[PDB]
């Protein structure tokens, strides 16, 4: 058994392996999640869309359960382990409690699993950040973010990936009660957020929405293209 | 003699395909300062090595590099004394285990082949060092007759009509090579004499019957015995008178 | 024991330790294998540094089954570890299927063992290449297992010292219609170019495989083959 | 042309594209010249 | 112990896994492996680097391995590490993506814990609908319509990006595309049938047929491609 | 250097620096004084407070009804050792139904603390112990080192500035044997006073006393209960 | 240079320096001598007192690994104690399996192999203590074996371990140990230890004496105070 | 690197332990005051974005109904320590039918510190110290009690202890404001004055956490309305 301390404290008091895992998060696709009134929107930028790539396989938005879905940023192979481990726990929680998992619970389990890899022998930290969105049993929309360190916080809106700082700065200015009055405005908010870092346009945007008492709905490219026209249309009248 | 990484500190390959750590274990055979000589005759095998007792404080009866691995198999150890005892204890265990599991006495060729196999693992795993010792077994086989086998730190092993290990291994190899070229099936007396002579001519000591240990196995008595100082004196007297 | 791999990827994408293990193979005594029409011959240079060595005590061409034989070029002690593993693997095959292990199966099983020491923790790769010869389904088989664990099916190949020149010698001297006896002649000729000194019946080891199985030629038999060379 | 495209690769595409036009005794660089330009600098 | 530990499963200061990239560099020096998906089948075109004249041809295929009755894989990289993965691929077997995900979990495990070096093998998977997958030593897999791994993979993907007509491709068109892509990728100007290894997966009679094209069949494709390329020369 | 990073690396001078570095952990700890008489063996400790709003760290710990120790070094390591010696003392009661001999208990902790000092990746117990106990053989004062070497001392002082206390203990060593319990504690308090700076003095807040005798169980004295001991001793010159 | 940081690494000259460095720990300790006389073995340890605060009997370098075997140690005392219990558990297991007292030759060979086993791997360090095991029996006779950190065990007529080992060996050689008895040798062991002690250097030593012989019925025990003080007076008188 | 986790400095310092202590200085400031009327625990949430929900930043935790903890340093690391404190408590209750003393809870958690190592360890053993400092505060037989834990496993009763980025400044402020005979309402206020002076942001009822364990009463986190009542003064 490989029993070695990968993550150790630097003399300043930093866990450098955790910081390096957070550096891999900054090299991933920009994932944007906005918590609306009755909808949760997850938006992920697509890296170098190839006409020969099956878009079904490389999907950064996956459903842990019927009411919880997450989008990641970082190492794709690292994330798929976390999603599978989270998926198994969602079914274990449902078997014991006979109640669908809460977003707080599965973001706590993923964060605890991520933290365990920053303090366990022979294991390097998970190099992904998760944007977990979903709905509780009482219909409250919840949006949570985890980092490789293991810290989870609830966000009204957040961005992870390479352009997280730019999108988050954009989100802090445009996230208002009026901007999430309707589902369509909430979906436009993520597209407006992702247009700040996506250069080409809607062809590099993957959108997944989840409504209350509904399953995760991946938005087709035609539906996304319809939205970007509206934002482009609304840009003209504001000039 | 190129190096790349820890190829000098652990048993991993050098750029030219050399295990320096295993090679360094060979130099540990010369650390003891002793030379062992084994000669195989037509019906006997003799292992002879020099014994050194630097001070009268040391019990000379305990300085022995001749070890009775089995009733019919004996060995002479050269190199690090501590590592030599570990191999002897291991060799005794394998000889006993072979008798238990298989029902007949372990052949000399198979005894070192296991010891060579045991010592090879040390040359592949980096967590342990090779034993800096060389093991020379002698024994009478049921059919092959007298046998002499050396057992190196690297797991190399071979049959020998006359071998030697220690500080003067290469000088004693030349002397034995010259004698075997004469193609004489030596009797027991000649084999002891050429074993004692080989150590004597290379070291230039003119042994007394207290500076060399002689262990013999014969076809008539396939048992390993340590020659007494009186018995060694008989050969030393016979060698001198000729 | 150490639980970390001692073989790692260089920045140029090379398993540097594996290449160094192959460098030990290139320093071993030459080994030549020829797959003729009716059998396979395995030959090697079993040359000792003095007459004091008993030539028949240790054999470089060692049988694995009644129909599979090994010859190596590289480190002597490592070959014996693979010989024991090959024999153990051949048996484990035999108890379950009650049938002699096919040649291709043993090479795959043995080459898997060689690959392990290139990935396992705290161990170095075997510094030998194995030339596996066998007879299955009425067809001769010749395989080579490099230290990395890659196995190649050869019609005729040479390993060890001066293997590059021996390989080209076989290109111009090997044909698929060759017979087993002519294979032995070609094998000894292949050894002869890399050989220094004179080749006696004791300083080379020749092993053949045919329908009757694998057997190592006695020194008396090799003498008759050697006489045809000169 | 490539996901990890740098300015040096962009410039190298152009100068090679112009060199391809120079070979055919032309001043106007065609798309075929750029196509053969990418296969020269980015690949091989 | 700590002194001799290379620390394979650690993060670089920039956030990368050096052993994973160094493994991916090994695939780049390996043989070219092609994969093109069509409407009626999928093919694996693999360059053969064991092209020595004295190499016996006993195996069904050199780089293309049958995983189960429905799937086949071709490997690029360290061949010994490929044999480990192909055996485990068979033991796991099944839907195509489920098999690829299961092995990539094994491959990702060696890049996270254990202290061992990663499996320096990239695999192209084909199976039955029809689908083509690619795996990397990092454990990251992706489905493709047309992809290449190995030597000049980027060049091969570039010509696939231009000449692969999505949706409107049959086996004959895809097989022709395989020869044409392999021609530029390989340094050989002729691309004889002995240096190329093509296997096609097609559904016949409701049963999957995984077959490796014989040398006679491949020479026809190399011939047909060369006359077609000669036909384009007639235009100029 | 290269000879100080692991406890299994011998220096060319035949020394183990990691063991020696662990020995410095005791020297960073607060001073404690252990002395014994014909019938008693008391422990005097000088507790330390990180800030004046924090309690003074406990130093004398109860191991068994007849054995008590004073710690100097890593507090968590002291707890690990004390838990081991608490269990061994409890185990001896469970089997032999007798007090575990003090000399026999220190041997167990000397062998327990030697194992980490010889295997790769382990560290010495960075804690120094002053064991006071009574058994059939009389009062005992034992000093336990991170080097796993223990000393049977008649009067010992370990910690920071403990050498001044050892000077006092050496000087008045002869009168320890026949002095009563009150005089013995004052000798220890006087010895512990030598470790203090000039402006500092022994207070109820920073003094803890543990006494074990022939008919007296091991009792630890604290701020309220140390005042009956402090008032007798005169102010130092 | 990196050739001396692990016990699993050979020097280019084929020497394990980690073992040799452990030898130096023994040569930094006080001298312990043991003499095998006609009818037993007598052990003598120069036991310096590092402070007057130590009680008489602290840091005992003379152990009883069996009811018939003693042990005089030198070097790291913690390692010396650990090797004592290994000898104690080896002797205990021998009696619990074969049913008789462990021969000293086998006890020395068994403990030395345990010592040698720590000289091969980087996961453990060589023991930094050298020790002598002495035993007497009616059948086997007086035996004296010394085991070093490398794992080398030789029988001895008179041995010295410590910093004055060379000086003490010269004094032991002047003795006719094979003819004199334990009673005559305890005085000699006291004399040799006093001769090799350095008063100007580390001083204030305690004479620790132990013996096993026919006068103790093959039982290792501390020399009684009356004989120990008698030898001490003779040893002090020999210094004039 | 070459150094292991269980390596001693030439000055006798456990390198990893000293390094883990430096991690607290990057954590948020936490102030704990022990009074005769109860224990006070305050901590700054340190919001970095208006889109972050302040309620999700839980830096004061219910160890039990009679004891709570304030954490500073690496928040992710204290979850492992908090979980056992919530397991060790309810294990004392299972075996002894009584609430575990605050000192014993801190003692149990302290044993987890230094239970880290590289070799010869269990598969579940940790590899590095817990880079967090805990301020346990609760009510037991001995009345209100405040204990401070550090990554070294060293726990001590404190009358008023400040941990975090501003430990030096707040402790000095605490010494000037703490007297043994003062009310808990004074402790709530005095801790909030010190926090407002050390916080980067402007102090309000959303970026802080207040908790109290009074005798008789249970552990009580201050709500927004309760916090605004004491914030309105200073």
């Amino acid at each position: 058994s490989y029993d070695r301390a990968i993550t150790v404290f630097s003399p300043d008091g930093h866990l450098f392996q955790v910081e390096y895992a957070q550096e891999a998060v900054k090299k991933g696709s920009t994932a944007v999640g906005v918590r609306g009134r009755d909808i949760v929107v997850l938006g992920v930028e697509k890296k170098s869309v190839a006409k020969l790539q099956d878009e079904r396989t490389v999907r950064k938005i996956c459903a842990l359960d019927d009411n919880v879905c997450m989008a990641f940023a970082g190492l794709t192979a690292d994330a798929r382990i976390v999603i599978n481990r989270a998926r198994v726990e969602c079914q274990s929680h449902r078997l014991t409690v006979e109640d669908p998992v809460t977003v707080e619970y599965i973001t706590r389990y993923i964060a605890s699993l991520k933290q365990r890899y920053t303090q366990s022998n022979g294991r390097r930290p998970f190099g992904i950040s998760a944007l977990i969105v979903g709905f509780d049993f009482d219909g409250t929309p919840r949006l949570y973010q985890t980092d490789p360190s293991g810290t989870y916080h609830a966000w009204k809106a957040n961005a992870i990936g390479r352009g997280a700082k730019s999108v988050r700065e954009f989100l802090e200015k445009n996230y208002t009660d009026e901007a999430i009055e309707t589902d369509d405005l909430t979906i436009k908010l993520v597209i407006k957020a992702l247009l700040e870092v996506v250069q080409s346009g809607g062809k590099n945007i993957e959108l997944a929405v989840m409504r209350r008492d509904q399953s995760l709905k991946i938005l087709n490219p035609e539906e996304i293209e319809k939205y970007v026209a509206e934002i482009e249309k609304e840009k003209e009248e504001n000039e | 003699g190129s190096s790349a990484g820890f190829d000098r500190h652990i048993t991993i390959f050098s750029p030219e395909g050399r295990l320096y750590q295993v090679e360094y274990a060979f130099k540990a055979i010369n650390q003891g300062g002793l030379t062992s000589v084994a000669v195989r005759g037509k019906d006997c095998a003799v292992i002879v090595t020099q014994k050194k007792v630097p001070d009268k404080l040391l019990d000379s009866s305990t300085v022995t590099h001749l070890f009775k691995i089995t009733e019919n198999i004996g060995c002479v150890m050269t190199g690090m004394t501590a590592d030599s005892r570990s191999q002897v204890q291991r060799a005794r265990y394998e000889a006993a285990n072979w008798k238990y599991k298989y029902g007949y006495e372990i052949p000399v060729d198979m005894l070192c082949k296991r010891i060579a196999d045991i010592s090879q693992v040390y040359t592949q795993n980096a967590e342990m060092r090779p034993l800096g010792c060389c093991m020379i077994l002698i024994g009478i086989d049921e059919e092959q007759g007298p046998q002499v086998y050396k057992c190196d730190p690297a797991g190399y092993y071979c049959g020998f009509k006359a071998t030697a290990a220690g500080v003067k291994q290469t000088e004693s190899t030349s002397f034995l090579e010259k004698k075997v070229k004469k193609k004489f099936d030596w009797t027991f007396e000649q084999t002891v004499e050429t074993a004692i002579t080989c150590l004597s001519t290379v070291l230039s000591i003119d042994f007394k019957p207290s500076e060399i240990e002689v262990g013999v196995v014969t076809v008539e008595n396939p048992k390993f015995r340590i020659l007494t100082e009186a018995e060694i004196d008989a050969h030393l007297v016979a060698l001198a008178e000729r | 024991g150490y639980s970390f791999s001692l073989t790692t990827f260089s920045p140029s994408g090379k398993l540097v330790q594996i290449e160094y293990a192959l460098a030990a193979v290139a320093g071993g005594a030459p080994s030549v294998g020829i797959k003729a029409a009716n059998g396979v011959v395995l030959a090697t240079e079993k040359k000792q540094k003095s007459i004091l060595y008993d030539e028949r005590s240790v054999h470089k061409v060692e049988p694995i089954t009644k129909h599979i034989g090994l010859v190596y070029s590289g480190m002597g002690p490592d070959y014996r570890v693979l010989v024991h593993r090959a024999r153990k693997l051949a048996q484990q095959y035999y108890l379950v299927y009650q049938e002699p292990i096919p040649t291709a199966q043993l090479v795959q099983r043995v080459a898997s063992v060689m690959q392990e020491y290139t990935q396992s923790g705290g161990v170095r790769p075997f510094g030998v290449s194995l030339l596996i010869c066998g007879w299955n389904e009425g067809r001769p088989y010749l395989f080579q297992s490099d230290p990395s664990g890659a196995y190649f099916a050869w019609k005729a190949t040479a390993m060890g010292k001066n293997y590059v020149n021996g390989k080209t010698f076989l290109e111009k001297r090997y044909n698929e219609d060759l017979e087993l006896e002519d294979a032995i002649h070609t094998a000894i000729l292949t050894l002869k170019e890399s050989f220094e000194g004179q080749m006696t019946e004791d300083n080379i080891e020749v092993g053949i495989c045919n329908e009757a199985g694998f057997r190592r030629l006695t020194p008396t038999e090799v003498k008759d083959y050697l006489a045809a060379i000169a | 042309a490539k996901d990890d495209l740098s300015g040096a690769d962009i410039k190298a595409i152009c100068t090679e594209a112009g060199l391809m036009a120079l070979r055919e005794r032309r001043m106007k660089v065609t798309n075929e010249d750029f196509k053969k330009s990418k296969e020269n600098v980015l690949y091989k | 112990s700590r002194r001799y530990d290379s620390r394979t499963t650690i993060f670089s200061p920039e956030g990368r896994l050096y052993q994973v990239e160094y493994a991916m560099e090994a695939i780049g020096h390996a043989g070219t492996c092609l994969g093109i998906l069509a409407n009626d089948g999928v093919l694996l075109a693999a360059e053969r680097r064991n092209i020595h004249k004295l190499l016996d041809e006993v195996f069904f295929s050199e780089k293309i391995y049958k995983l189960n009755e429905d799937m086949a894989c071709s490997v690029a990289g360290i061949t010994s590490d490929a044999n480990v993965l192909t055996n485990e691929l068979r033991l796991i077997a099944i839907p195509c993506e489920q098999l690829v995900t299961a092995l990539c979990d094994i491959k990702q495990a060696y890049t996270q814990f254990g202290g061992k070096r990663p499996f320096g093998v990239s695999l192209l998977y084909i199976g039955w609908g029809f689908q083509l997958y690619q795996s990397d030593p990092s454990g990251n897999y992706g489905g493709w319509k047309a992809t290449c791994i190995g030597n000049n993979s980027a060049a091969a993907v570039s010509m696939l990006k231009q000449d692969y007509k999505e949706g409107e491709m049959t086996l004959k068109s895809a097989l022709a595309l395989a020869i044409k892509v392999l021609n530029k990728t390989m340094d050989v100007s002729k691309l004889s049938a002995e240096k190329v290894e093509i296997a096609t997966l097609t559904r016949e009679n409701g049963k999957t047929v995984i077959r490796v094209l014989k040398q006679k069949e491949v020479e026809q494709l190399i011939k047909k491609h060369e006359e077609e390329e000669a036909k384009a020369e007639r235009e100029k | 250097n290269q000879y100080d990073n692991d406890v299994t690396v011998w220096s060319p001078q035949g020394r183990i620096h990691q063991i020696e570095y662990a020995m410095e952990a005791v020297k960073q700890g607060s001073a404690t004084v252990g002395l014994k008489s014909k019938t008693h063996a008391v422990l005097v400790a000088l507790k330390r407070a990180q800030s004046e709003l924090a309690a003074h760290q406990k130093k004398i710990l109860h191991v068994d009804n007849h054995i008590g120790i004073s710690i100097a070094g890593l507090t968590a390591d002291a707890r690990l050792l004390c838990n081991f010696m608490r269990q061994e003392c409890l185990d001896s009661r469970f089997v032999f139904d007798r007090p575990l001999p003090v000399s026999r208990l220190v041997s167990l902790i000397g062998s327990k603390t030697q194992i980490p000092t010889q295997r790769y990746g382990r560290r010495p117990y960075g804690v120094g112990l002053l064991i006071a106990g009574y058994d059939d053989m009389g009062p005992h004062i034992f000093q336990t080192c991170p080097s796993a070497n223990y000393f049977d001392c008649r009067a010992m002082s370990i910690g920071a500035r403990s050498q001044s206390a050892r000077t006092y203990l050496e000087r008045h060593m002869s009168e320890f044997m026949e002095c009563n319990l009150n005089e013995l504690v004052k000798h220890g308090l006087r010895a512990l006073r030598e470790t203090l700076p000039a402006e500092q003095d022994l207070t109820t807040k920073n003094v803890s006393i543990g006494i074990v005798g022939k008919d007296l169980e091991f009792t630890i004295y604290d701020d309220d209960d140390v005042s009956p001991f402090l008032e007798g001793l005169e102010e130092r010159p | 240079t990196g050739y001396d940081l692990s016990a699993s690494t050979f020097s280019p000259d084929g020497r394990v320096f980690q073992v040799e460095y452990a030898m130096k720990a023994v040569e930094n300790s006080s001298t312990a001598i043991g003499i095998r006389c006609k009818d037993g073995v007598v052990f003598g340890v120069e036991k310096l007192v590092l402070s007057k605060l130590y009680e008489e009997g602290s840091n005992k370098r003379l152990f009883n690994v069996d009811r018939h075997v003693g042990m005089a140690v030198a070097g790291l005392l913690a390692d010396a104690r650990s090797l004592a219990d290994i000898a104690r558990e080896e002797a205990s297991n021998f009696r619990s399996n074969f049913g008789y007292n462990i021969p000293l030759k086998h006890l020395a060979d068994r403990v030395a192999m345990y010592v040698h086993a720590y000289t091969l791997y980087s996961a453990v360090r060589p023991f930094g203590c050298s020790f002598m095991l002495g035993s007497y029996s009616v059948n086997d006779g007086a035996q004296l074996y010394m085991i070093d950190p490398s794992g080398v065990s030789y029988g001895y007529w008179g041995c010295a371990i410590g910093k004055a080992r060379q000086a003490a060996k010269t004094e032991i050689e002047k003795l006719q140990m094979k003819e004199m008895t334990c009673r005559d040798i305890v005085k000699e062991v006291a004399k040799i230890i006093y001769i090799v002690h350095d008063e100007v250097k580390d001083k204030a030593f305690e004479l620790e004496l132990s013996w096993v012989g026919e006068l103790t019925n093959g039982r290792h025990e501390i020399v009684p105070k009356d004989i120990r003080e008698e030898a001490e007076k003779y040893a002090k008188e020999s210094l004039k | 690197y070459d150094r292991g986790v269980n390596t001693f400095s030439p000055e006798g310092r456990l390198f990893q332990v000293e390094y883990a202590i430096e991690a607290i200085k990057l954590g948020s400031t936490a102030i704990g005051i022990q009074t005769s009327e109860g224990v006070c625990l305050a901590v700054e949430k340190r919001i970095t974005s208006p889109l972050m929900e302040p309620s999700s930043i839980e830096k004061i935790v219910e160890i039990d109904a009679h004891i709570g903890c304030a954490m500073s340093g690496l928040i992710a690391d204290a979850k492992t320590l908090i979980d056992k404190a919530r397991v060790e408590t309810q294990n004392h209750w299972f075996t002894y039918n009584e609430t575990m003393t605050v000192e014993s809870v801190t003692q149990a958690v302290s044993n987890l510190a230094l239970q880290f190592g590289e070799e010869d360890a269990d598969p579940g053993a940790m590899s590095r110290p817990f880079g967090v400092a805990l301020l346990f505060g609760g009510v037991d037989e001995k009345g209100p009690q405040l204990f401070h834990m550090d990554p070294s496993g060293t726990f001590v009763q404190c009358d008023a202890r400040a941990i975090g980025s501003a430990s030096e400044g707040a402790q000095s402020s605490l010494q000037e404001v703490y007297h043994k005979s003062m009310t808990l309402k004074e402790a709530i206020k005095s801790s909030l004055i010190i926090l407002k002076q050390v916080m980067e942001e402007k102090l309000n009822a959303t970026n802080i956490e207040l908790a109290t364990v009074q005798p008789g009463q249970n552990f009580h986190m201050f709500t927004k309305e309760e916090l605004e009542e004491v914030i309105k003064d200073i």
